[PDB]
RNA sequence: GGCCAGCAUCAGUUUUGGUGGCAGGAUAAAUCCAUAGGAAUGUAGCUUGCCUCGGUAAGUAUUAUAGCCUGUG
RNA sequence: AGAACUGGCGAUGCGGGAUGAACCGAACGUAGAGUUAAGGUGCCGGAAUACACGCUCAUCAGACACCACAAAAGGUGUUAGUUCAUCUAGACAGGAAUGAACUA
RNA sequence: UUUGCUCCACACAAUAUAGAUGGAUACGAAUAAGGCGUCCUUGUGGCGUCGCUGAACCAUAGCAGGCUAGCAACGGUGCACUUGGCGGAAAGGCCUUGGGUGCUUGCUGGCGAAUUGCAAUGUCAUUUUGCGUGGGGAUAAAUCAUUUGUAUACGACUUAGA
């Protein structure tokens, strides 16, 4: 109903420095720098002090509202990442088949093989985006561990994963055979 | 007021700017536009899309190269806007659109002259902030505009020669600026402020 | 139009059976005087056995707004016909006169429930006094202590065809 | 109403129109994308078509069943004598497409190429490339200054050839001229080729 | 190292504002705003320029950079109070903005005979300019 | 000095018409900085010219002219109603004309 | 005295500006002035807790160092 | 297909509805000037890319009587409204309003 | 095929004008943001300032613009040459060096104008082309006919012939 004024709080802690301008946002902590392009949204930002940061919508409908929200979890999810990064925990289920994961080296592109699913003779293939690491974790039967900075970047590389080993032609209640996310958290 | 006025397309709306001018070469002014590329059209990128096959379906059914002719370039794009509000079958019409030159990027012979807008056509005066529009360089490519990179690489091109202009232009102003300073404060400039100048 | 309101008073022919016949008031909003007595007695009609040729209007006065430059509170309750029944209505608007506000009305509900003039009745408007009996978020968020808002995006008029420089919407 | 039965159509709509040619000598519409991380080398060349004959190999190819055995199969002969390097063009990108920019002959050309610039040769005074040739006659400054302007702005540079025709059993005597572009290195390279 | 977020500075529509009124019978006169209606409407009131006590839309004024105290809903004789108190027109007729419009008005009023002299004037100031620059 | 101008630039747009049918008695006449009915009041009145070349010389000259006068506005633009001794031909719309500054009421 | 025009003073029709004097209404309503009463989106002052030594948050307080609303003349 | 009253076409041009015997406006000797009707004023196209308050975003939007079509039933799309209940004595979700059923 | 062809400077004729009548006056990017000036540690930095339209800036005085005298500056500007660099998207334009020459209204003087008779575009632009002067520059092909069959209804195509 064309709200006059909505307002949402973003704070920082003492060891991320924020520069905003122009709706280009550069977060920098110790774990390293990330970088977010918003000239989408038409929100104004302002800085309270150190620690404090407002984002304002004005005179802004119930859709535009509902972005400004948006806005804040956004911002939030890159001061978390410089600070204490992502941790995706993935599993591997199978019925008979074993599932065999390795990452591969191709004209120098970092990709991850998979082999055996489902008894395929066809290699899968996935990228690997920039900036997320891969690890095995050990004492843990099947699986794979993927960290990083950017939220977005992990957790769209896991989900690529999961993707590529569907079942088709297949009851895929009976056949529950896949890679799947098992955990969400922080490296920290 | 120009014998030849020079309209830098970026930024305005297609159907808005091709009204402006269609009046103004039926009114006898000649009109060049150049940057065609940058054009705007209100609507996201794939309803204008769907929008254009539409218009390519349609065909002589007996033979293809009498119907209708499909133009790709963002040029000929504009220009298919502009022929459409002038009487181009009469000699009036012809005469009109013989006032009329479109380019893709900015020539050689026009990256040296002066350039306006269009106020009524411009999309950040027209549109409500948060409105979808889409750039008629895109749309053309996805239709078969082959020449999308190389106008990019001359753009660039231009851009660099005309920054190393500007900074020459730049230091000359800010010259002239301080010796009309220190040429104030006389007795001729005194008068001058009485009358206004 | 613009509406200005009047007040018009009525009565039943005089007969010698009951001479001295009640007089009527209500207040009417219209454009002129030929309306508001053609609307008073389209509402006489619907509450008492009458009509223009049994009766006499006894006198019309224009009502000027007593304080007409300051900001009030209007709550308005209306009745209208949609394209299938009746409905009542309750609004608030936010103007400085009974005629301000009565035109605000009407260009709210033609362009909300596309209801026309012919198709409105005006039960009461009247003015809010107190602060927290208004009910509608809409109006009360302009009631808070020391309200200020920017208006962003400004856009300039041009009375040029061409200009010769990119414009800023700064403001 | 619709057709009783369905077949599918006769002929190719995407060989339209059946005219003739507008020359014997069939164009090149496409050149293999340039690699410049290779050596200069044409991409194409110019031969005569002579005849057919038949030969006899093993065949090599693993779960057929003529692997391992004779194969009769009919060849196709093409006569290919070595082709003559008589100039170079240069082309510049545009928005308007591919243009040619500049184009430098050799000094000498042979009888061969220029038969292909005359209709009535026999009653010609041949006087095709004489003052050209004098572009040669100074220190070359004029043919420098052309190549100079080749190596500066142009994007695809091609080489005029021609056959040797006088080596073939054809009576024609008129050599045939053409256009090959190289492939391979920078502009400058191409050039210096 | 510290935060840079950049600031905004839009003009505010408040109480004590200083608006420019461009249309209608009171355009080029000052006036301040008084209370606000909506989103668009506005109550402005100058008496020191002879603007009545009126409801206003904002798209008739433009918001200028000054601003004075003032209560809110307050009537003419506080506004004319607070506005000499506060020296409002003293501080517009200081300004860029304010100094372009007096002299726009004052080119358009010149005669035939004036510009004349501008013309020699100019032509006068231009050789000791040229003359500077070389 | 190097202009020697006295009259106001002007463009001759078409004829007074409806949807399809035109008055050929009557021109629209556009005069330039004039955007606005009460300024195009102070030309009412002033001569008009049009100016043209002809291969053949008559009166010893090769330059011809037709004479007409502004007679009332036209729209909320600026344009202008004028009438000629002979109607203005086709093809000149979008041809400039001249405005004169007499009769003169200053 | 044949052709084509310019200006002035009038007549008929019409279009577009500037300006003067009057009448009506709640003998406009407001503004402004005087006076009575009242409230908060509560001014000054005061109290209470943390506070980069003056800055907020809410309690009291109806004109005081801001003002406003209502009735009456 | 067949009747009733009236107005029309036929026998009738003219302005408007792109186009049309019947609709809207208006009926016609030859001309000049002024003013309008119905219908219109982004460009084609004569005339405000006028003013004002709202509503709508459609991967098949919508756009003006006669007229050149769309329905039942649905949508936590968005807007306004009706009724009841919870909430200052801290509800809903996991420190401010919220929930349910309905109307267009 | 009776000295033809081409370029440069002006001479006279013809030709027509989709419409000169002081000047088309060059950053880019953003618009819920920028331009300019300034300082530093050169940054997504600090400070100051501007907008609210070109309603600007530049130019603009002289027989459509004459003939002469002086003063102050060593500038401004036009024409024809000259030095160097840059520009290929349709560059055919931009910048720069030196000298010669005309004018200067930056300032102060002296002569001339009439009669176009009270207004009449009152003729001052650029398109094409032709004929005569003289200063340089260069001295070919195609078609028919004949011939060939990689071609072909006829044209056309593809070959050969001092
Ligand atoms: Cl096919
Ligand atoms: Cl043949
Ligand atoms: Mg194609
Ligand atoms: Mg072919
Ligand atoms: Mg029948
Ligand atoms: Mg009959
Ligand atoms: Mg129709
Ligand atoms: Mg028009």
């Amino acid at each position: 109903m064309k709200y006059i004024q909505t307002e949402q709080q973003i704070e920082v802690p003492e060891g991320v420095t924020v520069s905003i301008k122009s709706r280009i946002v550069k977060v920098v902590g110790p774990r390293g720098t990330l970088t977010k392009n918003l000239k989408h949204i038409d929100v104004t930002f302002t800085k309270v002090n150190n620690q404090l940061i407002k984002v304002a919508v004005h005179n802004g409908g119930r859709k535009h509202v509902a972005a400004l929200r948006t806005v804040k979890s956004l911002v939030d999810n890159m001061i978390t990442g410089v600070t204490k990064g992502y941790k995706y925990k993935m599993r591997y289920v199978y019925a008979h088949f074993p599932i065999n994961v390795n990452i591969v080296e191709k004209d120098g592109a970092k990709f991850i093989e998979v082999r055996n699913f489902l008894g395929d003779k066809k290699i899968r293939n996935v990228p690997v985006r920039d900036g997320v690491t891969i690890e095995f974790s050990t004492n843990v039967k099947d699986e794979i561990v993927l960290s990083g900075n950017s939220v977005e970047d992990v957790s769209q590389n896991a989900a690529d994963l999961q993707q590529i080993c569907r079942v088709r032609n297949k009851d895929i209640r009976k056949f529950l055979d896949g890679i799947y996310v098992s955990h969400k958290g922080f490296i920290t | 007021v120009e014998p030849v006025v020079v309209i830098d397309g970026k930024g305005h709306l297609v159907g808005r700017l091709a009204s402006v001018v269609a009046k103004q070469l039926l009114n006898g002014q000649k009109i060049v536009v150049v940057r065609a590329e940058e054009l705007n059209i209100s609507g996201e990128f794939f309803r204008n899309k769907l929008k254009y096959h539409d218009f390519l379906r349609k065909a002589t059914a007996f033979n293809k190269t009498r119907g209708p002719f499909h133009f790709r370039a963002p040029s000929r794009i504009f220009y298919k806007a502009l022929r459409g509000m002038v009487s181009h079958k009469t000699a009036r019409g012809k005469a009109a659109l013989e006032r009329l030159k479109v380019f893709e990027g900015i020539p050689p012979p026009y990256d040296k002259k002066k350039r306006v807008v269009v106020p009524q056509a411009l999309r950040v005066l027209r549109l409500k902030p948060g409105r979808k529009y889409t750039t008629l360089g895109k749309l053309s490519t996805s239709v078969g505009w082959k020449y999308e990179d190389v106008v990019a690489k001359l753009e660039a091109k231009r851009k660099v020669s005309s920054a190393e202009y500007y900074a020459k232009k730049r230091a000359f102003t800010k010259k002239v600026a301080s010796a009309n300073a220190t040429a104030a404060e006389s007795d001729v400039a005194k008068q001058l402020a009485a009358l206004g100048y | 139009a613009h509406f200005k309101e009047y007040q018009v008073i009525g009565r039943r022919l005089p007969t010698e059976s009951v001479p001295e016949p009640k007089l009527f008031r209500m207040r009417i909003f219209a454009s002129n005087e030929v309306i508001a007595k053609s609307r008073y007695w389209y509402f006489l009609q619907k509450l008492h056995k009458v009509k223009k040729a049994s009766g006499e209007i006894v006198s019309i006065n224009q009502i000027n707004e007593a304080h007409p430059t300051k900001v009030k509170n209007f709550g308005v309750w209306v009745r209208y016909d949609s394209r299938s029944g009746t409905h009542n209505m309750y609004k608030e608007i936010r103007d400085v006169s009974r005629v301000a506000a009565v035109e605000t009305l009407y260009q709210d509900m033609a362009a909300r429930h596309r209801a026309r003039f012919r198709s409105i009745h005006i039960l009461k408007v009247a003015e809010i006094e107190k602060t927290a009996d208004v009910k509608r978020q809409y109006v009360k968020q302009f009631l808070t202590k020391d309200l200020k808002f920017p208006l962003p995006h400004r856009v300039q008029k041009s009375t040029k065809t061409f200009s010769y420089k990119r414009p800023s919407t700064f403001y | 109403s619709h057709r009783k039965y369905e077949a599918p159509r006769h002929g190719h709509l995407g060989f339209l129109p059946r005219k003739r040619a507008a020359s014997i000598r069939a164009r090149v519409k496409a050149f293999p994308k340039d690699d410049r991380s290779k050596p200069v080398a044409l991409t194409s060349f110019l031969g005569y078509k002579a005849g057919m004959t038949t030969i006899v190999r093993d065949l090599d190819r693993p779960g057929s069943k003529f692997h391992k055995r004779e194969v009769v199969e009919a060849v196709t002969v093409v006569d290919t004598p070595p082709v003559v390097v008589v100039g170079v063009v240069g082309y510049v990108e545009t928005p308007r497409g591919l243009r040619s920019l500049t184009t430098v002959w050799a000094e000498h050309l042979s009888d061969e190429v220029k038969r292909r610039f005359y209709k009535n040769w026999y009653k010609s005074k041949k006087k095709a490339f004489t003052k050209y040739s004098a572009k040669y006659a100074q220190d070359g400054a004029g043919i420098e200054r052309e190549l100079a302007r080749i190596k500066k702005y142009a994007s695809v540079v091609r080489v005029l050839v021609h056959t040797q025709i006088r080596k073939t059993p054809l009576a024609q005597k008129k050599a045939h001229l053409a256009e090959i572009q190289l492939n391979g290195g920078s502009i400058s390279e191409k050039v210096d080729w | 190292t510290d935060s840079i977020v950049k600031a905004s500075n839009w003009r505010l529509v408040e109480v004590g504002r200083v608006v420019l009124i461009k249309k209608g019978q009171s355009a080029g006169k000052l006036a301040a705003i008084v209370e606000i209606i909506d989103q668009k409407k506005v109550l402005i009131d100058g008496p020191k320029a002879g603007v009545p006590r009126q409801a206003i839309n904002l798209g008739q004024v433009v918001l200028t950079p000054l601003t004075f105290a003032l209560p809110r809903g307050a009537r003419t004789a506080t506004v004319s109070k607070k506005w000499a108190a506060a020296a409002v027109c003293e501080k517009w007729a200081a300004s860029s903005w304010a100094k372009k419009i007096a002299q726009r008005e004052r080119r358009a009023a010149l005669t035939d005979f004036e510009r004349f002299q501008v013309m020699v004037l100019r032509k006068q100031k231009r050789y000791t300019v040229k003359k500077a620059l070389a | 000095a190097e202009s020697h101008r006295l009259y106001v630039k002007g463009k001759h747009l078409s004829y007074q018409r409806s949807k399809r049918v035109n008055n050929p008695n009557v021109s629209l006449i556009k005069i330039e900085g004039v955007a606005t009915p009460q300024d195009a009041q102070f030309y009412l009145g002033k001569r008009i010219a049009y100016v043209y070349r002809a291969s053949k010389e008559v009166r010893g000259s090769k330059i011809r002219v037709m004479w007409g006068k502004v007679t009332r506005t036209h729209g909320n633009s600026g344009v202008v109603r004028a009438t000629f001794r002979n109607n203005l031909p086709a093809k000149t719309f979008g041809a400039s004309v001249r405005i004169f500054l007499y009769p003169s009421n200053i």
